[PDB]
RNA sequence: GCCUACGGGCAGGCGCCGAGGGUAGGGCCCGUGACUGGGGCGAAGUCGUAACAAGGUAGCUGUACCGGAAGGUGCGGCUGGAU
RNA sequence: CCCCAUGUGGACCCGCCCCUUGGGGUGUGUCCAAAGGGCUUUGCCCGCUUCCGGAUGGGCCCGCGUCCCAUCAGCUAGUUGGUGGGGUAAUGGCCCACCAAGGCGACGACGGGUAGCCGGUCUGAGAGGAUGGCCGGCCACAGGGGCACUGAGACACGGGCCCCACUCCUACGGGAGGCAGCAGUUAGGAAUCUUCCGCAAUGGGCGCAAGCCUGACGGAGCGACGCCGCUUGGAGGAAGAAGCCCUUCGGGGUGUAAACUCCUGAACCCGGGACGAAACCCCCGACGAGGGGACUGACGGUACCGGGGUAAUAGCGCCGGCCAACUCCGUGCCAGCAGCCGCGGUAAUACGGAGGGCGCGAGCGUUACCCGGAUUCACUGGGCGUAAAGGGCGUGUAGGCGGCCUGGGGCGUCCCAUG
């Protein structure tokens, strides 16, 4: 059955890239709105609408890619290159302020869950504050 | 009974000794109380000698019998010393 | 103990000129001068090509071999170089550098290294003042080096510090040639020691 | 492995077993010889192999390759052995060293001496 | 602070004595799950009051038996069986995992 | 029996607990070891030629029976079986 | 040592008031103290008694953490709890009597194996592994096993009682002894030190002090066992002696190396010579503060200083690849090398010698062991169609894990302050 649903939504995100898909859909969640609401800002998506599939609550995510290249494979860049779920039901990630990563030498995002809202890294670290991670993205 | 004690801790031929608290009965150079300042006997440095008057005051105000060498020693940095009339 | 036998001859296994001579290091007499080939039966045949250990270890042998000194001495400053705050490429150099036996043919009281470390160990050198007599005492900034009033008159002494006559000293440094005095500043940036070294290839073969 | 997995039944470590028995943890131990002879080697090699055969302080019957151009034990020669298998010859892992208790350092060895119990010789 | 831990009754069969089942949650320090180990206490019941399936807090306190050095300190919640039943199977599947034998 | 201020104390005597030992009867772990199983080896020979090519009866496999052994056959199964 | 008295005060029963596990107060009854010595003798010093608090040192108890085997799966009857009693400084099956039938275990009970634990240390990018002498903290033992006595404190290493094993004395009834204190003897072993100096220092015991004691400790000795520092020279010196090695016989190599020239001056010689040690004490002052005075050094005639002053130990591994370093000769699947792959059967850069070279240098190698390399137990950080690896298939227990919205709790989680 279904037991990750974030692991569900990144993923959905990851193989929709990889086929350069406009545009995927994910069935909704507030929290889920949040982690897209973080995409959204750092640019990793164009942003996301919410949409009614069946009279059922869902997310439509649109995908950002780099621009056609020369060469004889000119599949865009990816924006985002590496999508990764970290803290994970049957293994949870709790870390405190002072342990809180950096993804790529600066260059790419942790969101963090915590009791001050869903933050990346740098937000996080900004207001003092830890707690779950999430994911981590580039 | 508590006494305020040398424990010496130079090398060889290097005496460096540390003013300290202690329960009569430990090692020479045990577990101590409270240390309560340094002393070096060559004095190999203009200060060789620190003592922290006031909370040696306060151990002496407990009857922590300080040895000769050590009553010596505080003495010198005036633990005992009053004043004018 | 420190490294007595022949040595133009390190001179030609490092195929550069290390200097750890002296007056003929100078003159038509290197053999880097008339045999720029390796020591042995074989320094006349065409080299292969070296291993990247080959090259990481001579640069650390040539680099060595200028400063006198032992591999356990020279390690172990490698190692307090790395503990540093710093580039230890440069951090290095300058705690060379700052060997007395060093910093005393720096300042030209000795005509070379290996010179200057008997002039330190046969007590005539002062420093601020005082008899010093180990070729790896620390010189620190601020540091007077002189020579002894008693070692005053030697020929080599007087010898020398006639050629300060017309060289000009270390940029970190500064000659009283008359009063026999030298004081050391400031640690040598990179810039100023113009050694055949990339101290690079050394920090490379020691992360091995 | 999952991670419950782990946590149920955790990572087992990996246990080392001496290749040197005999020393019970020493470096080096004494024994006297019983059988003194020639043996032949194994795959692709041939010759005549000197071996000991060495009864142990430490209880253990052990045969030990006796190195160097030439030596002198015998039935009853007091040695001593080190670490240090022979690959051409099985259930050999033991070297005798040479120049302690009984064994000689090699005559005539002006090389490795060290490894061979020969003393520096004058006038060479 | 006389440490005070917070679990259920699993046996009235003692005298003065009640069998306290607590849980603690804790990561793994290793692979940092987070682990429910559990432990009983035994504690002092001077007055028979607390039944079994009632949740308690258990105070530690000046030694009563061998075992009990906990008195029970209050009611938490009362009437809690699933907790027991868990306790009781988990117990009942003991008398499988033998070796001696089974049957059909 | 001793001391006493006549209240009692001391020696001594008995009893439980008890280290340890005795008899019987179990269980366990190391030392030696009569007689033994194969096994891996390790020098190139005996008698076969099962497998690798369709290996000259496609091969393998569980289970049987025969055979000292290699293997043979029976009953199924597998293709990791060649035109 | 003991009885009587005063009892500020405390102890005990009983009752009340606050407090709350046996805490503080209070009231009647009871019960409990004591020691003298010195002198600079009409008052000072040391000591005595009961009690309240401090100080320091310990007992006991609880949470959490604490190696391997499940080819050890069930363990337990003082066992688990109760009531009462004993004992203790005090809780407690710690002990005893009676009552109840409990206690623990797959979150690994019980059994077997191994091990003193930690601050740290080694390694490692980390995470982790490994280790716990030497220093410091806790524990435990003092020839094996019991046991209590003195006491603030022990069930006591150089105290006591008994049993056993060992060794010695013995008149054969009996008795003696305990270095895992320092040094040493001996055995075992690959292997581990002087039957040294000193109580000068610091620390400890006893004393008013002078002092006594102190194998704690402060030092010397022996061992490259380890780390660090120093030396065996420095400068000049040939198109380059000899000898040794290679050679295509032209020459090349050791090699500025040597010789030889100047310069310096470890060793050593003479002279001076420590710091560590100033208190205890005594005197003035008050017995305080403060001031004055004297005694005291094992190391050690050492370190260090001054003057003089001699060119004055070098060895070990290695040179096929990993891996820095190549030639000749001997040898001929022999002798031998060998960490691994391999080398040697007549041209061996791999055996052995030589020249030459490389690497370190009072050290260099070897063996043993830990960590690394080994993402080769994979938390970081691995796998399972054919490479080792999916249970023959299902059912389902414990457990693990689990959709969307709102609200409470705040256990996990996160932040701040403090210990
Ligand atoms: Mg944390
Ligand atoms: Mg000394
Ligand atoms: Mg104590
Ligand atoms: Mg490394
Ligand atoms: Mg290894
Ligand atoms: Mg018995
Ligand atoms: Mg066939
Ligand atoms: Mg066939
Ligand atoms: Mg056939
Ligand atoms: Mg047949
Ligand atoms: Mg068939
Ligand atoms: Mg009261
Ligand atoms: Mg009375
Ligand atoms: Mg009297
Ligand atoms: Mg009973
Ligand atoms: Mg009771
Ligand atoms: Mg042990
Ligand atoms: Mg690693
Ligand atoms: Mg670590
Ligand atoms: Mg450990
Ligand atoms: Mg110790
Ligand atoms: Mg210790
Ligand atoms: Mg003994
Ligand atoms: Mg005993
Ligand atoms: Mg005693
Ligand atoms: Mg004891
Ligand atoms: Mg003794
Ligand atoms: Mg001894
Ligand atoms: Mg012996
Ligand atoms: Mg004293
Ligand atoms: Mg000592
Ligand atoms: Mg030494
Ligand atoms: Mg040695
Ligand atoms: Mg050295
Ligand atoms: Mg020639
Ligand atoms: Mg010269
Ligand atoms: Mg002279
Ligand atoms: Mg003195
Ligand atoms: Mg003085
Ligand atoms: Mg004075
Ligand atoms: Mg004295
Ligand atoms: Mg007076
Ligand atoms: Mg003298
Ligand atoms: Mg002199
Ligand atoms: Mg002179
Ligand atoms: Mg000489
Ligand atoms: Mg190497
Ligand atoms: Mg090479
Ligand atoms: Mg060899
Ligand atoms: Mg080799
Ligand atoms: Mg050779
Ligand atoms: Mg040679
Ligand atoms: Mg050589
Ligand atoms: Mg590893
Ligand atoms: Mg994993
Ligand atoms: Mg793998
Ligand atoms: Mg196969
Ligand atoms: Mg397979
Ligand atoms: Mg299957
Ligand atoms: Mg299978
Ligand atoms: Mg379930
Ligand atoms: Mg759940
Ligand atoms: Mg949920
Ligand atoms: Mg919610
Ligand atoms: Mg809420
Ligand atoms: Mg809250
Ligand atoms: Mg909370
Ligand atoms: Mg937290
Ligand atoms: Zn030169």
């Amino acid at each position: 059955m279904l037991t990750d649903p974030i692991a569900d939504m990144l993923t959905r995100i990851r193989n929709a890239t990889r086929v350069y898909k406009e545009s995927t859909d994910v069935p909704a969640s507030r929290f889920k709105e949040e982690i897209l609401r973080i995409l959204a800002r750092e640019g990793f998506i164009k942003g996301y609408e919410r949409v009614d599939v069946d009279g059922k609550p869902y997310l439509r995510v649109y995908l950002k890619y780099g621009p056609r290249r020369q060469g004889p494979d000119p599949r865009p860049e990816q924006v985002i290159h590496h999508i990764r779920r970290i803290s994970k039901p049957g293994r949870r990630v709790y870390v405190g302020v002072k342990e809180i990563p950096r993804v790529r030498r600066g260059l790419g995002i942790a969101i963090l869950s915590t009791s001050k809202g869903v933050l990346t890294d740098r937000e996080a670290r900004k207001l003092g504050v830890g707690g779950e991670l999430i994911c981590e993205v580039w | 009974m508590v006494k305020i004690r040398l424990a010496r801790f130079g090398s060889k031929h290097n005496p460096h000794y540390r003013i300290v608290v202690t329960d009569a009965r430990r090692k020479r150079d045990g577990k101590y109380i409270e240390k309560i300042g340094y002393y070096d006997p060559r004095k190999t440095t203009p200060d060789w000698l620190k003592v922290d008057v006031e909370r040696a005051r306060y151990w002496l105000s407990v009857g922590a019998q300080p040895t000769d060498t050590a009553r010596r020693l505080l003495r010198q940095a005036g633990v005992f010393r009053q004043e004018a009339r | 103990g420190r490294y007595i036998g022949p040595v133009c001859r390190l001179c030609r296994r490092e195929g550069v000129k290390l200097y750890l001579k002296g007056e003929r290091c100078y003159s038509p007499k290197c053999a880097m001068e008339r045999r720029p080939y390796p020591p042995g039966q074989h320094g006349q045949k065409r080299a292969r090509r070296p291993s990247d250990y080959a090259v990481r270890l001579r640069e650390k042998q040539k680099l060595r071999r200028i400063y006198g000194i032992s591999e356990r001495q020279f390690r172990n400053l490698f190692e307090e170089a790395s503990k540093k705050k710093g580039v230890t490429g440069s951090v290095f150099l300058g705690l060379l550098e700052s060997r007395l036996d060093n910093v005393v043919y720096r300042l030209g009281f000795a005509v070379s290294r290996r010179q200057a470390r008997q002039l330190v160990r046969h007590g005539h050198i002062t420093v601020n003042g005082r008899r010093v007599d180990l070729p790896s005492y620390r010189v620190r900034p601020g540091d007077e080096i002189a020579v002894a009033e008693k070692s005053r008159n030697l020929e080599l002494i007087r010898q020398n510090l006639e050629a300060m006559k017309g060289r000009k000293v270390g940029p970190w440094l500064s000659l009283d040639v008359e009063g026999m005095k030298g004081k050391f500043l400031r640690l040598p940036d990179r810039e100023d020691l113009a050694l055949p070294v990339n101290e690079q290839l050394v920090i490379e073969f020691y992360s091995r | 492995p999952t991670i419950n997995q782990l946590v149920r039944k955790g990572r087992e470590k990996v246990r080392k077993k001496s290749k040197v028995p005999a020393l019970k943890g020493a470096p080096f131990r004494r024994g006297v010889c019983t059988v003194v002879r020639t043996v032949t080697p194994k795959k692709p090699n041939s010759a005549l192999r000197k071996v000991a055969k060495v009864r142990l302080t430490s209880g253990y019957e052990v045969t030990a390759y006796i190195p160097g151009e030439g030596h002198n034990l015998q039935e009853h020669s007091v040695v001593l052995i080190r670490g240090g298998r022979v690959k051409d010859l099985p259930g050999v892992r033991y070297h005798i060293v040479r120049g302690v208790y009984d064994a000689a350092g090699v005559k005539d060895r002006k090389k490795s001496r060290s490894k061979y119990g020969t003393k520096k010789p004058k006038e060479a | 602070p006389k440490k005070v831990l917070t679990g259920v009754v699993v046996s009235d069969k003692m005298q003065k004595t009640v069998t306290v089942l607590v849980e603690r949650q804790f990561p793994h320090p290793l692979y940092g799950k987070v682990i429910k180990r559990s432990k009983k206490y035994l504690a002092h019941d001077p007055e028979e009051k607390y039944k079994l399936g009632d949740v308690v807090e258990i105070i530690e306190s000046r030694p009563i038996s061998k075992r009990k050095r906990f008195r029970v300190l209050r009611l938490v919640e009362s009437g809690r069986m699933d907790l027991v039943e868990k306790y009781l199977i988990r117990r009942q599947n003991y008398e499988s995992l033998s070796k001696r034998g089974g049957k059909a």
